[PDB]
């Protein structure tokens, strides 16, 4: 339930391993673009294909950030989980 | 050479140079050559159009409710709906030709005629 | 109450998003509709040319080109929306239709109605004048297969003369994205217009008796296409208005929720320090 | 225009008008793509992109990381550069020529070497 895009960390990238920075740096941009586009979910056929590919990506990144309780992922595993999303293998 | 234009009610569906064009009309079949008299004629219900081309193979068209018009500079075919032989489906055309609705049976026979049958 | 005002800000902030989405969708659909209009335009121009050549050769005795001896009735085709949210689009259409009716009944023809679009079908369900036939499912995406059926039904009601002595269409003429108006055109009987300066198979009269029903169909189709372009252009304009009104509502409510927040805190403090001063 | 010159106030109002138009158009740009705009609306966005880029500067805090010296731009040179840039006198340069640049003479130096 973390409301990303009002939630913030002032430390920023200094608190991440390099693999997490390279993989997740784009993730905030893709979720801010999806958080704009969600108003067009009713018009996915009329929406321009360049942003239709941002809407379906955002929906698959929002699914990717869901996680059951008492199941913490080691960093080695969530680097690969975020990689599945931002590199588009989930698409 | 003939400037041939197939104009659908909703689209300028096809245009190019041609050497010859064949159509079937309410006054029998008719071919048109690079010089022809100014003509107007209504096509038959189960019509096909075959266009001879200098740059490639001939072009095959199925046409619904078409009207042929010819002037010395160009041939204009004004059409309600049209489909190329490369886009007609043999099962769909065969099922349409079996239908009881006269226009649907005509459009089925027209697409069968563009498919050479 | 702050809980009520916060709920109203959350509401208005969802509505601002949903009207801005549909303003941008209407800004797409006006370009698609103009593309379909310009793709249909060359056929309408060439049928017009072929009809001028056939009429030049014809005896002109075709029923659709002659005034009926008694002006018994007039058919009016009213073109309107299926979807809502279009703003004054349907009001302008139905106001031009009721002006046309006042003129027709002033000449002495009672109008009989044909209707395209569900909103005018609702308006003439409320006002107790009957509709003879209607169609609804396509006003935002009219296909030629729809205009064919409309023009068949109109011409069959003209040639029945239980029938009409003239027929008209009422629709909005898209002339720019910034400018449209409802217009009323008489579709039958057609005028003939003599102007200053072909072989026909089998005969010019036989073609002219086959082509006029197709000309009425292409003139109805061009009217449904311009109606669908001007529907989308009025939906854009009215949904831009609804977005600016929802933003001026979010502003006014945010100012009210702030004045209530500050009054709630001020009041709570005033009660606390009143209870400290009493002790 | 009482404290800054009339020329400064005009130029800054035109730069705000262009960036306000572009901020209104960025919705269409994102949803429909650039081709949905008219020729005049794309002629505005071509300028607005280059104006917003030319507000970026190579500055003495960035000298720590880029090693290239931070630039000072005089007020008259700033006004005269944005007066030419809003009239479109640099529309033929790519956007990359306007990132992190220290005034108009330096714009010419980057653009001719790109």
């Amino acid at each position: 339930a973390i409301n990303v895009g009002v939630s913030v960390s002032r430390v920023g990238g200094a608190a991440q391993i390099k693999a997490m920075k390279e993989v997740a740096g784009s993730l905030r941009l893709d979720l801010s673009q999806y958080r704009e586009l969600e108003a067009f979910a009713a018009f996915a056929s009329d929406l321009d294909a360049a942003s239709k590919a941002q809407l379906d990506r955002g929906a698959r990144l929002v699914e990717l950030l869901k996680q059951p309780q008492y199941s913490p992922l080691a960093v080695e595993e969530q680097v690969v989980a975020i990689f599945l999303g931002t590199q588009g293998h989930l698409d | 050479d003939l400037n041939v234009e197939i104009v659908a009610v909703e689209r300028e569906l096809w245009s190019g140079p041609a050497t010859f064009v064949f159509t079937r009309t309410t006054a029998g079949e008719i071919g048109i050559l690079p010089r022809h008299i100014p003509l107007v004629a209504q096509l038959v219900d189960d019509a096909m159009v075959r266009v001879e081309r200098e740059g490639e193979d001939d072009l095959r068209i199925a046409v619904d409710g078409g009207f042929l018009s010819v002037t010395e500079e160009t041939v204009r075919i004004l059409v309600e709906n049209a489909q190329f032989e490369s886009e007609i489906d043999a099962d769909a055309a065969k099922e349409d030709a079996a239908s009881d609705d006269e226009r649907t049976a005509a459009w089925g026979r027209a697409r069968l005629r563009a498919l050479g049958q | 109450t702050l809980r009520e005002l916060r709920g109203r800000i959350r509401s208005a902030g969802s509505i601002k998003k949903i009207t801005k989405a549909q303003e941008l969708i209407a800004t797409s659909r006006i370009a698609k509709a103009q593309a379909r209009v310009e793709a249909a335009r060359p056929y309408a121009a060439e049928i017009t040319n072929m009809l001028t050549e056939l009429a030049g050769a014809s005896a002109l005795d075709h029923p659709l080109l002659v005034e009926r001896k008694q002006p018994k009735r007039a058919g009016v085709l009213v073109v309107s929306s299926d979807r809502g949210l279009c703003g004054a689009y349907n009001a302008n259409v139905l106001r031009r239709a009721e002006e046309l009716f006042s003129l027709l009944r002033d000449e002495g023809k009672d109008p009989v109605l044909y209707v395209v679009g569900r909103k005018a079908l609702g308006y003439f369900s409320f006002r107790q004048r009957t509709v003879v036939e209607s169609w609804t499912g396509f006003s935002e995406r009219p296909t030629y297969e729809n205009a064919r059926e409309i023009a068949d039904t109109l011409v069959n009601a003209f040639m029945a003369g239980l029938g009409v002595d003239e027929l008209h269409i009422v629709f909005t003429e898209f002339r720019s994205m910034l400018s449209q108006t409802a217009v009323a055109r008489r579709a039958a009987p057609m005028e003939v217009e003599y102007v200053g300066e072909y072989s026909f198979e089998p005969d010019p009269e036989t073609l002219f008796d086959a082509l006029l029903p197709r000309y009425i169909a292409t003139r109805v189709y061009a009217a449904l296409l311009e109606a669908a372009a001007s529907e989308s252009a009025s939906r854009r304009r009215a949904m831009k208005s609804a977005t600016d009104n929802a933003d001026d509502l979010i502003k006014a409510l945010t100012l009210a929720a702030n004045r209530e927040r500050q009054a709630q805190i001020t009041q709570e403090i005033s009660e606390i320090v009143g209870g400290a001063n009493a002790l | 225009p009482a404290i800054v010159g009339d020329e400064h106030y005009r130029v800054a109002q035109e730069v705000i008008r262009i960036l306000q138009r572009y901020k209104d158009l960025q919705d269409i740009i994102a949803i429909l793509g650039i081709d949905e705009l008219s020729e005049e609306d794309k002629q505005l966005v071509n300028r607005a992109r280059r104006i917003e880029r030319f507000l970026s500067q190579n500055m003495m805090a960035a000298e720590q990381f880029t090693g290239q010296p931070g630039s000072t731009v005089p007020l008259k040179e700033t006004i005269e550069a944005f007066d030419k840039l809003t009239k479109g006198e640099f529309d033929h340069l790519p956007e990359q020529a306007f990132f992190l640049i220290g005034g108009l003479d330096d714009l010419a130096k980057k653009a001719e070497s790109l």
